[PDB]
């Protein structure tokens, strides 16, 4: 039930397996990750020991692909490759998990984090956000831009998130300035939700991928993605019932997750502020309110 | 970025520049009603635009008809100012349109570059300077104008009247920094020092005395003192 087998291990590395992480030896016999939860998607992520100047990884869904890592000593990092032989891959994943040179895939049976945190996410959208059609996983690093930060340089390493901009022509109708910019529900609902991700799921998927791209790689966009889709929600008076309730519950385990050491590079004062406490919504996030005060009361 | 004592003479370039001021926009008197509550009364307004480099200066009055049926209004009066602004920049040619707008207050950028979203080539400018805009409504012409206004009004104003023909931009704005600073800190005293000899007159279409050279020294001397003599006192310095 779903294995991502490795070659090998030539170079000292910390593999994370979505919130999981575990430290490998330079030629440690390490031959991969097995028990991986079908249903999800799924991101391995890699940071040398010998240079942190080096975090990337790879989103994948094992249903789409027999995926496995195979170090490149040319380019110098872990690859993500595809096998398209059946047997030649269920032959070397046996063999593996025979000698036991595979870790487990962690899970706590009660523990739904991530799936709380995954829930909307879609590798077809991951793979629009992130351009290689030539493979059915996604690679993502630290180092990696968005599309609206090149605007303000190399457009196929770039990451394609839906640009927001409040002080936009998209975001503010002429004859309703005062209005649009205060009362961002024209600009979430009509423009965002209607027009762009066509349903809130899409839009939490987003949301959810910026934040995890934002989480595991500190990926500086990410962060900035993550937050304008947060303030863009909080900053409109009109928004479903059920968009603000689910809204609470990916936000909380959000912050739940995020290492407590990282909150102060991760977690922007002003958005948070405004959201939880000046924001239309500011009495809509109880959850979100009550962990992030109990959790992260210096930032706010 | 934002104008300072460093980058001063740019205001007198040959490029077309605004200055905004939203203080006089939304004003009220407060006073007490019947059962001893307190109430506003909106009195009519001003925006001030000034080029400093000509003198012009685009006064939009404020009619108080503007503010019926609104909330919140020291908020609207920020977003009805970079709509009026929006409009006169709209309204003139090409070439007549500023390359900048200076506000004088922080507050207006975000309500202007909203309303400036059709022209991203203008640039939306705060300042570090304390300017006395504010004073625009101790000078009598501008006062009578904007108090006698029965609707929404604009009248173009030469607020260096015919300065430039013997002085330069720079010197004439300084001349009129000056003449608000004092009026802004002692408006009597200021106003006792203008009109005190019944000889200078102000010309009909003119906002000040037609002084000489010389007078105009006099006058300005007269000025700072009044600025110092009212400065020792604010502080007890
Ligand atoms: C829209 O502008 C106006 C202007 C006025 C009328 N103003 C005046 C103005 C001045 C003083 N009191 C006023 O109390 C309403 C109005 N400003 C004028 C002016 C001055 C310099 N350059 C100027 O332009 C470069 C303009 C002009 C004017 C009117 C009558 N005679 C004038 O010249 C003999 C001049 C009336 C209505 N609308």
């Amino acid at each position: 039930m779903n294995t991502v087998p490795f070659t090998s291990a030539p170079i000292e590395v910390t593999i994370g397996i979505d919130q999981y992480s575990f430290n490998v030896k330079e030629n440690q016999p390490f031959h991969g990750i097995k028990d991986i939860p079908i249903g999800h998607v799924h991101v391995i992520h890699f940071q040398h020991a010998d240079n942190s100047s080096m975090r990337y990884g790879y989103w994948f869904d094992c249903r789409m692909g027999n995926f496995y890592i195979q170090y490149d000593p040319k380019d110098g990092l872990y690859k993500m490759m595809e096998e398209r032989d059946g047997a030649k891959f269920e032959n070397i994943v046996h063999n593996f998990k025979e000698r036991q040179m595979m870790v487990s895939y962690p899970k706590i049976d009660e523990d739904d984090t991530w799936y709380n945190l995954t829930e909307f996410v879609q590798m077809d959208k991951i793979r629009k956000i992130v351009r290689k059609d030539e493979n059915q996983f996604s690679y993502v690093d630290s180092s990696m831009t968005t599309v609206q930060e090149n605007e303000l340089s190399d457009p196929a390493h770039s990451l394609n998130y839906t640009v927001i901009n409040f002080k936009s022509r998209e975001a503010i109708r002429p004859g309703h300035e005062m209005e649009d910019f205060l009362d961002k529900s024209y600009y979430l609902n009509t423009v965002m939700l209607q027009g762009i991700f066509k349903n809130s799921s899409n839009y939490f998927g987003e949301l959810q991928f910026a934040f995890l791209n934002a989480m595991f790689f500190g990926n500086y966009g990410s962060s900035l993605q993550w937050h304008a889709m947060i303030e863009l929600i909080c900053s409109s008076a009109t928004v479903p019932k059920h968009m603000l309730d689910k809204l609470d519950e990916i936000l909380y385990y959000q912050i739940k997750t995020l290492p407590e050491q990282y909150s102060d590079i991760l977690l922007n004062e002003r958005v948070w502020n405004i959201c939880l406490y000046s924001s239309f919504q500011k009495n809509s996030l109880h959850n979100t309110e009550k962990i992030m005060e109990n959790k992260y009361p210096e930032l706010l | 970025g934002a104008m300072n004592s460093s980058n001063y003479a740019e205001l007198f370039n040959n490029d077309i520049k605004l200055f905004v001021d939203d203080t006089n926009v939304y004003r009220v008197t407060v006073h007490k009603t019947f059962e001893g509550n307190v109430a506003t009364k909106a009195i009519n307004g001003c925006i001030f635009t000034l080029n400093p480099k000509t003198g012009h200066l685009f006064l939009k009055i404020i009619h108080t008809s503007v503010w019926a049926g609104q909330k919140r209004l020291s908020q609207l009066a920020k977003w009805k100012t970079a709509e009026e602004v929006s409009a006169l920049v709209r309204s003139l040619p090409k070439e007549e349109q500023p390359k900048q707008i200076i506000v004088t207050r922080k507050a207006m950028l975000d309500p202007l570059e909203v309303h400036m979203l059709d022209f991203p080539n203008i640039a939306i400018r705060p300042t570090e300077l304390r300017l006395p805009f504010s004073a625009a409504m101790s000078i009598d012409k501008l006062s009578d104008v904007v108090m006698k206004a029965t609707e929404p009004q604009m009248v173009l104003f030469n607020i260096y009247d015919d300065w430039l023909d013997r002085i330069s931009s720079y010197t004439a704005f300084s001349r009129l920094t000056l003449l608000l600073r004092a009026l802004k800190t002692n408006e009597e005293s200021a106003k006792m020092i203008l009109l005190s000899d019944p000889t200078i007159t102000i010309k009909s279409y003119h906002l000040w005395p037609s002084f000489t050279d010389e007078q105009w020294i006099t006058i300005e001397s007269q000025m700072r003192d009044l600025i110092l003599t009212e400065y020792g006192r604010k502080y007890n310095v």
